[PDB]
RNA sequence: UGACGGAGCCAGCGAGUCUAACCUUGGCCGAGAGGUCUUGGUAAAAACUCCGUCGU
């Protein structure tokens, strides 16, 4: 996933945490990536679609 | 080329590396254009 | 036979980096170093207080 | 009883005697093994001669063909912020204390 | 020059004119 | 000729060749383009093959100007060795590869190398389709590099019949010189049309002017149809502009 | 070697380091392997490329001298040459 | 009907398939003569039961081998186990059987993988 | 027990309407939203066998 941080220092401090797809779909941030800042792995319950957009719920 | 230089050569050549006990080494129309278009858009 | 002198820093120190001709190549590494180390020492500090 | 029948300075550079003339001219710098092909085939120096066997007339044409490219045709082709990191890294540390 | 496999040929093919075949 | 005339195009010719001194941002740009504002759609949909626009007066190039890559049919080895051979085609080409041999040695950052190293790219018009996917995104984007279309040999195809391989080292040189020393074109479906007409310090206005009428003559002439004539209904208006430049209209309706 | 800067192990500067190293001063003398070395290199033998030595140290390490080296003469510099090839695993020219 | 075998050879995962029939002594592979089988260096392993036999026995047949899967020297593998097997099998089927045994013979006297499949199946220890 | 080029040729896994760039220069249409075109830069079977060239 990309967009969703700016560094990977960001990714750190949300790894484990949920999120979701507009389709429902239920996911986890496992990992940031080395290249490029900001990036990051996940795994889904399901496979995704590019048109997916994933969301993190915070207050 | 004249005599003299070939004796230099072959006087250096005898007195042509470490020997004995040495020791090693110590150490403005165009700026008006683009301001026209962004009039433009700012008009729009 | 040819004769050559060992090439050698006197007070050799190993855990000293090596002596660098340029003094901005050096200081540049330098810095590289310094962000390596603590770019690894925040984000294991992070994760841990994360966890 | 009477029958009458090793290194050469160009542009600056040695070219030994003993190795073909194209691949001796090579390591002028600049000039590759095509680039000397075709500026032997220019002087109309018989490629299998070797540098030494080379006569004058025929290195100066070389010389001048090296020198005047455009002349004879040759073809064109043959012709700090990681201080700021580290503070900004020093900021997001502070931050997180 | 057309050529039933390939339409694209006759148009962009390189117009060739009497001073491009003669030698500089 | 009109537009010729009009000092307006000769004004902002200098305008746009005195910023790029000026400007350290344009220092890299040598080129010299023209937007033109078609009044209706062309219809043509852009199908990547560059389509040479004679200019008469003045030529943009010769080849021995620019690197050339041929990608030929394969066996390479028919063209290759006959090009090289030949005295006209011996010192043509940079390089002569074949497409099966250029998808597998260029790859990945092996094309973006591939690119820059070479100003012109022309293919035989046999192969010409499969480039796209070879050659990849960079080459068929922007129109800078985009292959050119040639013909090896004179001969024809007949159907329920086999096509005789030769090639024509004479012919080739032929069509590469009227690549180079002409400008191309690519139609597409919409208003907006791009054509090189010159090259910065090589070119004096006045020679870049002719080139723009040259270019117009042959886009609107109904007579040049296929290649030309493309531009039905006259013109909108043209601009000039360099690769990073702004636009400086030249004619406007 | 040791640290203190490393300096090669000697019977007379260091004495109490090796105390506490255990190993008898009596064997810690590089100056013998010293004065072999300039006997050894200077002879005409080694000058008609007819020689060449190596040095097995008490430790288990093995040293190729090559013929050429011309290895200082004061005892100090040498021991310097020693730190850095015990250390960098090479000396060179 | 035309007198006919068809046999198998295996070698990894390459498999050849023989088809022996009488004939001239027509003797392809993939199509092409047995002489054009690469490598060149080990042409002479598919070579192995033509000499081992001799030639007089496959003037009255003719083979036709296809091989996939593999590489090139287990594809040579194949088609030389491939070649014996319908050898002895046609011998079998439309010849005598004292000619059969002594094809047999021959063979595994020479070299037993010719007519039996060398599979190296694991074998904990 | 090299580099370059050419030529010959050999696998087995793997099939969700699903598979996938970024940053710019400008033309036109559009009330807006936006749409379309243009443009430069950045990123992204092999072994094996044979033949030819250089040469350690």
């Amino acid at each position: 996933i990309k967009d969703m941080f700016s560094s990977a220092m960001e990714v750190a401090r949300f790894e484990g945490a949920q999120i979701k797809t507009v389709s429902g779909i239920r996911g986890e941030i496992k990992r940031a990536l080395s290249k490029p800042e900001g990036h990051y792995r996940a795994a889904f319950e399901d496979k995704i679609l590019m048109s997916d957009i994933v969301i993190l719920r915070s207050w | 080329r004249t005599l003299r230089f070939y004796t230099s050569k072959i006087d250096q050549q005898e007195n042509k590396r470490f020997k004995g006990d040495d020791d090693i080494p110590y150490k403005d129309y165009y700026q008006q254009v683009q301001r026209g278009k962004q009039d433009k858009k700012i008009s729009r | 036979i040819p004769t050559h002198a060992p090439k050698y820093e006197e007070n050799f120190n190993p855990d000293k980096k090596s002596y660098d001709p340029d003094r901005t190549r050096s200081e540049i590494n330098k810095m590289k170093a310094q962000l390596k180390k603590e770019r690894k020492f925040t984000m294991k500090e992070i994760r841990k207080d994360a966890k | 009883s009477l029958v009458v029948q090793h290194i050469l300075r160009l542009l600056n550079t040695n070219v030994d005697g003993n190795i073909k003339i194209v691949y001796a001219l090579t390591t002028i710098k600049g000039v590759g093994r095509r680039y000397s092909n075709l500026v032997c085939k220019k002087a109309d120096v018989d490629l299998h001669k070797r540098a030494g066997e080379l006569t004058q007339e025929e290195l100066e044409r070389i010389v001048q063909i090296m020198q005047n490219p455009t002349h004879y045709k040759i073809p064109a082709w043959f012709l700090t912020l990681a201080n700021n990191v580290e503070s900004k890294l020093r900021d997001d540390l502070e931050r997180l204390k | 020059v057309k050529d039933h496999r390939y339409p694209g040929l006759t148009p962009g093919l390189a117009p060739v004119g009497l001073s491009d075949e003669e030698d500089s | 000729n009109d537009i010729i005339k009009s000092g307006l195009a000769e004004k902002a010719l200098k305008a746009l060749i005195l910023q790029c001194e000026e400007n350290p941002s344009l220092k890299n740009d040598k080129d010299i383009h023209i937007i033109i504002n078609t009044g209706k759609k062309m219809g043509i949909n852009r199908d990547n093959i560059p389509r040479i626009i004679p200019l008469t007066k003045y030529k943009l190039f010769k080849p021995r100007d620019l690197n050339i890559l041929l990608i030929t049919k394969d066996p390479s080895a028919l063209y290759r060795e006959t090009l090289t051979k030949d005295e006209h085609t011996s010192e043509l080409f940079k390089e002569i590869i074949s497409v099966k041999n250029l998808r597998r040695r260029f790859k990945g950052s092996k094309l973006t190398q591939l690119y820059k190293d070479f100003d012109l790219v022309v293919a035989d018009y046999r192969v010409h389709h499969l480039l796209p996917e070879v050659l990849g995104s960079r080459f068929y984007h922007g129109s800078k590099k985009l292959p050119y279309m040639i013909r090896m040999s004179k001969e024809v195809k007949l159907k329920r019949q086999q096509m005789v391989e030769k090639c024509d080292p004479i012919y080739v040189r032929a069509q590469l010189r009227s690549i180079c020393k002409n400008t191309s074109y690519i139609p597409n479906n919409d208003n907006c049309l791009s054509v090189r007409v010159g090259y910065i310090q090589k070119h004096s206005i006045p020679e870049i002017l002719q080139n723009i009428q040259d270019t117009i003559n042959f886009l609107t002439d109904k007579s040049k149809r296929p290649q030309g004539g493309v531009i039905k209904g006259g013109i909108i208006s043209i601009f000039v502009k360099t690769s990073n430049s702004t636009s400086l209209p030249i004619y406007q309706f | 070697t040791h640290k203190i800067k490393y300096v090669l192990l000697n019977c007379d500067d260091h004495q109490g380091l090796l105390k506490k190293m255990g190993r008898d001063i009596s064997e810690a003398r590089p100056d013998i392997t010293h004065q072999c070395l300039l006997t050894l290199l200077d002879s005409p033998i080694n000058k008609a490329g007819k020689l060449q030595v190596y040095i097995q140290t008490s430790r288990g390490i093995l040293i190729e001298v090559n013929p050429t080296v011309r290895i200082p003469r004061t005892f100090k510099r040498f021991s310097g040459l020693m730190v850095q090839l015990l250390h960098k695993l090479s000396i060179r020219s | 009907a035309v007198p006919s075998v068809q046999t198998f050879g295996k070698k990894k995962s390459a498999t050849a398939v023989a088809h022996v029939k009488a004939g001239k002594g027509l003797i392809k592979v993939n199509g092409s003569p047995i002489t054009l089988v690469e490598p060149e260096i080990l042409r002479f392993k598919v070579y192995e039961p033509l000499l081992l036999v001799g030639l007089d026995k496959f003037s009255n047949i003719d083979i036709r081998v296809r091989v996939t899967g593999g590489g090139h020297v287990s594809q040579v593998y194949a088609i030389r186990q491939a070649i014996a097997k319908g050898l002895v099998a046609y011998h079998q089927k439309y010849v005598d059987e004292q000619s059969k045994n002594e094809l047999k013979k021959a063979f595994t006297s020479y070299d037993r993988t010719l007519l039996i499949a060398d599979s190296r199946r694991p074998e904990p220890k």
